[PDB]
């Protein structure tokens, strides 16, 4: 009910401030939908704790273990390894430092099938590619071989950091990239 | 029809509660149209904020019975039991459980046709935080204010009770709120859709100092509640009534306050480009109607809003879009 | 016991306060030194807290589609449509639908694959994570997105994830795969 006011405070003040609420239970959710000026399609959001938690749980149910591989993914942590720490920990704590990135897809990628796409940038690019903004606007989780990568589309992609991810824009194709050491691609002259 | 003992309200023999309650599909099969609604807030143990004060001057016996606007409650069951001992004599009276903030129960009522809704709430303000206080007051008129109603929305006519005068803010937007600014001043005050039980505070003064003009107030606001209906109540049996004498009937024939529009009618004439003053006359003298006020549109060239003017000048220009609040006898 | 077991049975639990995840679990080397995410049930997905949520005030400023994949993945499909829908409220209405509208009985669900049998056997005795993510995503449409993998190898039970492994990153033939999948 606090948080409520204060959203309603907010955008009584000026309407078009993008707001993120957190809201501890799901059925305060819609007294927000109803202020005059929540507008989701503008930025508005809620991050409703209850909606997510038994959400994630959920899915773990489906899945074993999901939930802790999705945490991890949305919290930002840099790999750290250590004596003192044993086999499966350092595998594990490699795997938390991977968090979801969002990035243009290069040029290079004009054309491809998804498949395609994703299949080169965890080969050549060391990203993985989940989902694409296909353009009205929406989005698209592991589209099949129907669709095809048009000029400017946003990919999301898990990887270690905003540095990562970088690559999938830089890399220029056979014009450039054919050395391994990915660290080495940068932005290209043409 | 019958009225009560003074025969100053329309009245009805007693009844069950059963008999006005009704659920979401009967609300919506009765064919509700420029009713009032009010939206009640109230826990079942909260104090009684005496609804009989609401529902009274709408069934004031100088209303025929045919132009009586029906009345719905929308709010909580077992707080309506405990006051519907006070209620249950008048007429045309409807309950629906549930919250108010339901959509379901706003859109079985009807709300984009009634004359209007009445937020109030019943609640505590032993609730220590100044801005919680409102809450429902205020998401209740923002969640009516949102609603879509095609085949409506902020068109619908609301008053809220405010409990927290400084609330007032949260009520409107396009009206550039600020705290230094006192409830009479500000737009939602002026447009006459929110009251706040501060702008009666000076009832003490004036009545030390006029108390005839105490008792014009609670003659017109009350729509005829006389010193004997009091002593009639505080002999504890409820409002007795029935068939009166023709005598007594007489008094069915009050002033009571009215709004007529310059866009059509005789005083049409007036509202293209005349001036106030000319309309004062032309009233008084044809039709025995003072003029005692204009509600005219904030925004003119576009929002539903309009504003009271008490008593303007002479020489005020008018528009063919104003109403004015009158005095008449019929 | 359950004799015609116990500490096999798969359990989550929901904690109120993250430090009480010591008392979960035995040989795991408890201290209160260590945050949430590190602990050993955490690790094994059988403790969830709603802690591990309060970074995504962050991800929604810095990204908001992101957790808009987020919240379609875990709701398994709650579109702006349905919560306008709840917040008129009737509850979820519904009948049987157009096969127009049923066109979205087609969504991208996360899934567990284990590679003991089946075709990705092979990969299992030996191959790298690597050579699974090309021959799934070439030959089956599947994006592998971590591993399910069992701490003790030689004898317990539990298993701990591992998110987007190394492309060189060597398979056991016990491991499961997390994977998106359209049918
Ligand atoms: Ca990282
Ligand atoms: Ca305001
Ligand atoms: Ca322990």
């Amino acid at each position: 009910a606090a948080n409520i006011m204060r959203v309603i405070s907010i955008k009584n003040y000026h309407s078009d401030i993008k707001v993120i609420v957190q809201l501890l239970q799901y059925h305060n959710k819609a007294y927000l939908l109803n202020i005059p000026s929540w507008d989701w399609k503008r930025g508005d959001d809620a991050v409703c704790v209850a909606e997510l938690k038994l959400g994630f749980i959920a899915q773990s149910c489906l899945a074993p273990g999901f939930s802790t591989l999705m945490a991890n993914l949305f919290t930002m942590r840099s790999y750290k390894p250590t004596p003192e720490m044993s086999q499966w920990q350092t595998d594990y704590m490699r795997g938390t430092g991977m968090e979801m990135y969002t990035e243009y897809l290069s040029s290079a990628f004009n054309a491809l099938t998804f498949p395609e796409a994703a299949e080169l940038c965890f080969s050549k690019l060391k990203l993985l590619l989940l989902a694409i903004e296909v353009r009205e606007s929406t989005l698209a989780i592991n589209p099949g071989p129907k669709v095809k990568i048009e000029n400017a589309t946003q990919g999301f992609f898990i990887a270690e950091s905003a540095e990562e991810v970088k690559r999938a824009f830089y890399y220029c194709k056979n014009c450039h990239a054919n050395v391994s050491d990915v660290r080495q691609i940068k932005k290209c002259k043409c | 029809r019958k009225f009560d003992s003074t025969g100053m309200f329309h009245w009805c023999p007693d009844r069950p509660l059963n008999d006005c309650l009704q659920d979401r599909s009967q609300a919506s099969a009765s064919g509700l149209r420029n009713h009032v609604v009010v939206c009640l807030f109230a826990d079942a143990a909260s104090p009684l904020i005496g609804l009989r004060n609401l529902v009274m001057p709408l069934r004031a016996s100088n209303f025929h019975y045919h132009e009586l606007k029906p009345t719905i409650i929308v709010g909580n069951l077992d707080y309506l039991h405990r006051e519907w001992k006070t209620l249950q004599n008048f007429p045309k009276l409807s309950i629906l459980p549930g919250s108010p903030l339901n959509r379901a129960n706003l859109r079985a009522v009807n709300i984009n046709l009634c004359d209007m809704c009445v937020i109030v709430s019943a609640k505590d303000r032993n609730m220590e935080d100044p801005n919680l206080v409102d809450k429902e007051a205020i998401l209740c008129s923002l969640n009516i204010k949102a609603m879509t109603f095609d085949d409506a929305g902020a068109n619908v006519p609301l008053i809220t009770e405010l409990a927290n005068d400084s609330n007032v803010q949260f009520l409107d937007q396009d009206d550039d709120d600020d705290p230094d600014t006192e409830l009479y001043m500000t737009q939602p005050f002026a447009c006459g859709t929110a009251f706040a039980v501060s702008v009666l505070d000076s009832l003490m003064s004036t009545s030390y100092f006029n108390d005839n003009a105490l008792t014009l107030i609670r003659t017109l606001i009350t729509g005829g509640a006389t010193p004997e209906l009091e002593q009639i109540l505080a002999e504890g049996a409820g409002m007795r009534g029935g068939y009166c004498s023709p005598a007594v009937l007489a008094n069915r024939d009050r002033c009571r306050v009215a709004q007529i529009s310059l866009f059509d009618g005789p005083l049409a004439q007036f509202g293209q480009g005349g001036h106030y003053g000319e309309l004062f006359v032309y009233a008084l003298r044809h039709f025995g109607i003072l003029c005692i006020g204009l509600y005219r549109f904030r925004d003119t060239n576009p929002s539903s809003k309009r504003y009271v003017i008490t008593n303007p000048p002479e020489d005020f220009p008018l528009l063919p879009t104003d109403q004015v609040y009158v005095l008449t006898y019929k």
